[PDB]
């Protein structure tokens, strides 16, 4: 899964047998560390109109 | 016999968690309301069903009377079959081209010719009590679901976890299910009289195409679904997105009657030209 | 087409089926095609949901009754060449009519939108041309229209005219519509009931308004503090003074009843009036969908986001939606046109999205429109035209 | 057709007759007053010199010239339908 | 009625859910627009014989 | 090849709903405008000029 963003410690429960997370509109919210199983939060870091 | 499938045999077919939301998803389900065989583990051993395209495989036992399965092209040697056998202790999986019994063996622990293998796996055992399982075989991988129920099919809603994804790419086009018993004889060939066991039940559902309304609760576990061909009330549903719909009329789908019949029309004759003075010729 | 009496009130359900007869599909025949599932009474009702030609459907109170539609009851008023009907009593009511006056404010970013901040998408999209300079002068458009429509709504009255602490105006009750001082934001509470009832990225942003609620609000409260203590003056120049009795005596003047019956009737008047608006605030609250046209612009924008965000996922032919996949696993022979699907697709969602908002920015201007002429006209004055 | 449909109208033209019919007989016999309310009977005549004094015209001038003004609008009507019928 | 396009059409997203919206809400609103100019009146008043 | 014809004809019926949304839009206008003369000219009398 190949992305760019802000990590942060998640308080969504994945269940056992999942490895993403989604939000409404396909936006991949979440994600499991493959070694750790800690779950991670992303969030596009800021952008914006000048 | 027959019965009918209650609104059972949906599955989580993504392994993606989603929130507070409703999703429809294209894929191989089990129809709602559909009927589905059923056959007892008593006595006779059991014969060959094909595997089109997926097995719901469900039993309500408690003596551990069916312990795998068998898929595969044939059960001779000729092609690569595929074991499935569960025991007290482990899984064990194989794909080595194993030639089989006329019938399966009745559990004296393997009845079977040489072997080729190819691919071997172990794993933990799958172990009034309703155990439900899902067989799928697409993309050169064959999936395993499964759920065990507390407690004939119940009306409540359930559904079923990715259990396996072996990467075996053996072509599956049969399968049958392996019985056992304690202090029974066993012989390469049996009549119908079966030795004696537990009284047991298994059903057998096939899967087919559909699309499917799945509704997600709070905590990313599925709680309804909507079979979005059953009845037109259910697909206003699926074109609403929502359980609940309002007073109206609304515009779901579109009909049209299909052809019941193909004619291809040429030009009357067929005139030849010389075959028949080129091979018939008096002298050469 | 489905008919269906609602979720909540029985699962029973009828079908139309438009364009065919039924010899080739209870059973029905109607112009608008073969129905199935209703009954066909003979009794006309107002009807509620229309099937087409006359035809509608209903739910029985057990079952579901088709039948045509009844265009009201018939009075046969009584024509004589030497009578007449004159009123000997009145009633004074209120009637609420909503408008919707602007929408949300959207700003796009061309490039994000369509591929991510990848070096190789630019590159190739750089070859387009001027896409993005049309798009977005577009959408700045739109926003300052929106703007000038608020201030040429509620922007008329030039000074903030202030309500007399002693609220007394002979017997009318304007408590329902006045600010509430004690609340913090300073919104009557019709207002307030209003702000409760009706309730609710990739490049895509949504600017904020430039009047905020407050503000509008003061304006709304300077029109009613105006008009409550000056009458017609103060939309024709300087605010005079005047009683409020007086003022409803010219108003009664100005409609060809003598002056005279509003003194008279002024305790009866004042009753009625009073009543009419508590009446009013209950029926705003009970209606379930007395607030359609504004739930539905909010409702309209939001669904158009959604289906802007969502697009990205499709694939519109490709091997594969993300950019990523596409620039690992082929040659870049391959890639190329490989993600000029990509492109042309991701463009093309985004041309239609802006023309969809310019065809509903000139709706919501015609309303606009009307919204200030009705401000000038009824709340500023007094209008003699028909209903 | 390819895919296309022509849905049919929810009122059909003998309803639309209908109402249009009862918005003359409502006119013709009460006035203004329909519009407003409950419909109140008013004799032809009156109500035409209602309207002659709202384009500031005495009504007696209605009184004096009933019979004039009557061939003058039946005139005017019967050349309408000649009218629409010879414009191409 | 191909099912090779179909499977093919599937990919594009949801513009014919978008155009099916449109249309189906210009038709409802013609029928408004008769509503609304007609059914002024609430009572069906008969004519003197 | 296939894909030349479904863009083609997609195409094409974009075009003709926004062509519609167009003229109906103008049609409302039409129909606001009748409206208001039933009111205004029929239900009652109007002194505004022309
Ligand atoms: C299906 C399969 O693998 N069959 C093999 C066969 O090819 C081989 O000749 C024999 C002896 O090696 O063992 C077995
Ligand atoms: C990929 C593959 O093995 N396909 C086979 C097919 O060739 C055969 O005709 C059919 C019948 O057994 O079974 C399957
Ligand atoms: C709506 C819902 O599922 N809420 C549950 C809650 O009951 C439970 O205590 C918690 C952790 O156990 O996970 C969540
Ligand atoms: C018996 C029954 O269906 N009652 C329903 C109730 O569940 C629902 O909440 C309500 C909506 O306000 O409408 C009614
Ligand atoms: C209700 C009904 O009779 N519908 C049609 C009728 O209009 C038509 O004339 C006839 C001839 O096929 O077929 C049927
Ligand atoms: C189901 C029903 O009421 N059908 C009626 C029928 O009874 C009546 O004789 C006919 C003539 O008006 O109209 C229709
Ligand atoms: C005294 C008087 O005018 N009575 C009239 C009569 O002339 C007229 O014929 C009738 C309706 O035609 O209404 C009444
Ligand atoms: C005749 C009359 O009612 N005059 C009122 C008086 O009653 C009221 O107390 C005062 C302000 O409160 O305004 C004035
Ligand atoms: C002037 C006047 O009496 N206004 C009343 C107020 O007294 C009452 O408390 C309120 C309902 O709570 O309705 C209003």
């Amino acid at each position: 899964l190949t992305g760019t963003g802000v990590l942060t410690e998640s308080n969504k429960k994945f269940l056992p047998f999942q490895q993403f997370g989604r939000d409404i509109a396909d936006t991949t919210d979440a994600v499991r560390d493959p070694q750790t199983l800690e779950i991670l939060d992303i969030t596009p870091c800021s952008f914006g109109g000048v | 016999a027959y019965t009918n499938s209650f609104t059972r045999g949906v599955y989580y077919p993504d392994k993606v968690f989603r929130s507070s939301v409703l999703h429809s998803t294209q894929d191989l389900f089990l129809p709602f309301f559909s009927n589905v065989t059923w056959f007892h583990a008593i006595h006779v051993d059991n014969p060959v069903l094909p595997f089109n395209d997926g097995v719901y495989f469900a039993s309500t036992e408690k003596s551990n009377i069916i312990r795998g399965w068998i898929f595969g092209t044939t059960l001779d040697s000729k092609t690569q079959s595929l074991l499935i056998v569960n025991n007290a202790t482990n899984v064990v999986i194989k794909v080595c081209e194993f030639q089989f019994c006329n019938d399966p063996f009745l559990d004296f622990r393997v009845y079977s010719s040489a072997n080729n293998c190819t691919f071997e796996y172990v794993s933990q055992p799958f172990l009034k009590n309703l155990r439900e399982f899902v067989f799928k075989n697409i993309d050169g991988y064959f999936k395993i679901y499964s759920k065990h129920t507390p407690i004939d099919l119940p009306q409540g809603f359930s559904a079923l976890e990715p259990l396996v994804d072996l990467p075996i790419g053996i072509n599956i086009t049969r399968f049958q299910t392996l019985l056992a018993l304690h202090r029974s004889y066993l012989t390469p060939g049996d009549s119908s009289s079966g030795w004696t066991a537990g009284a047991a039940a298994y059903y057998v559902g096939y899967l087919q195409p559909r699309t499917f309304l799945l509704k997600y609760n709070e905590n990313g576990t599925i709680t309804d679904a909507v079979d979005c061909a059953l009845d037109p009330l259910s697909e206003t549903k699926c074109t609403l997105k929502s359980f609940t719909v309002e007073k109206g009329i609304y515009q779901t789908s579109n009909f049209r009657v299909q052809p019941t019949e193909s004619i291809v029309r040429f030009p009357n004759i067929t005139n030849l030209c010389p075959f028949d003075e080129v091979f018939n010729a008096t002298r050469f | 087409s489905v008919i269906t009496p609602g979720t909540n009130t029985s699962n029973q359900v009828a079908v139309l089926y438009q364009g065919v007869n039924c010899t080739e599909v209870n059973v029905f025949q109607t112009r608008a095609g073969c129905l199935i599932g209703a009954e066909y009474v003979n009794s006309s009702y107002e009807c509620d949901i229309p099937i087409g030609a006359g035809i509608c459907a209903s739910y029985q109170t057990q079952s579901i009754i088709a039948y045509t539609m009844s265009l009201g009851a018939e009075n046969s008023v009584a024509y004589s060449n030497n009578s007449i009907a004159i009123p000997t009593n009145f009633t004074i009511s209120v009637t609420t009519e909503i408008l919707p006056v602007s929408m949300t404010k959207t700003s796009v970013d061309c490039t994000m939108y369509i591929c991510g901040d990848s070096t190789e998408c630019s590159n190739l999209l750089l070859q387009y041309g001027s896409f993005c300079t049309q798009l977005k002068r577009a959408l700045t458009g739109i926003a300052v229209e929106q703007d000038k429509n608020t201030q040429e709504v509620f922007a008329q009255v030039k000074q903030i005219y202030k309500t007399p602490p002693i609220k007394y105006f002979g017997g009318f009750n304007f408590s329902q519509i006045l600010p509430d001082p004690s609340k913090p934001s300073k919104r009557s509470p019709i207002e307030d009931l209003l702000f409760n009832k009706v309730t609710l990225f990739n490049g895509l942003t949504v600017l904020p308004p430039l009047l905020t609620d407050e503000m509008i609000a003061q304006y709304t409260s300077a029109l009613l503090a105006g008009t409550i203590t000056s009458g017609w003056t103060f939309g024709a120049g300087p605010a005079l003074q005047i009683p409020f009795p007086m003022q409803m005596a010219y108003r009664f003047n100005g409609i060809g009843v003598t002056q005279n019956v509003l003194y008279e009737n002024q305790k009866l008047i004042a009753n009625q009036f009073n009543s009419a608006i508590g009446k009013i605030q209950d029926s705003l609250s009970s209606t379930p969908s007395a607030l359609g046209k504004l739930q539905d612009v909010v409702n309209h924008n939001a669904q158009a986001l959604n289906t802007l965000v969502k697009q990205l996922s499709s694939k519109f032919g490709a091997i594969s939606s993300v950019l990523n996949d596409i620039l690992s696993r082929l040659d870049p022979p391959e890639a190329e046109v490989q993600i000029d699907r990509l492109i042309t697709g991701r463009l093309q969602s985004l041309q239609t999205y802006v023309t969809q908002q310019l065809i509903r920015a000139a709706e919501i201007r015609a309303s606009a429109n009307l919204a200030a002429t009705k401000m000038s006209e009824c709340v500023l004055g007094q209008s003699k035209r028909v209903d």
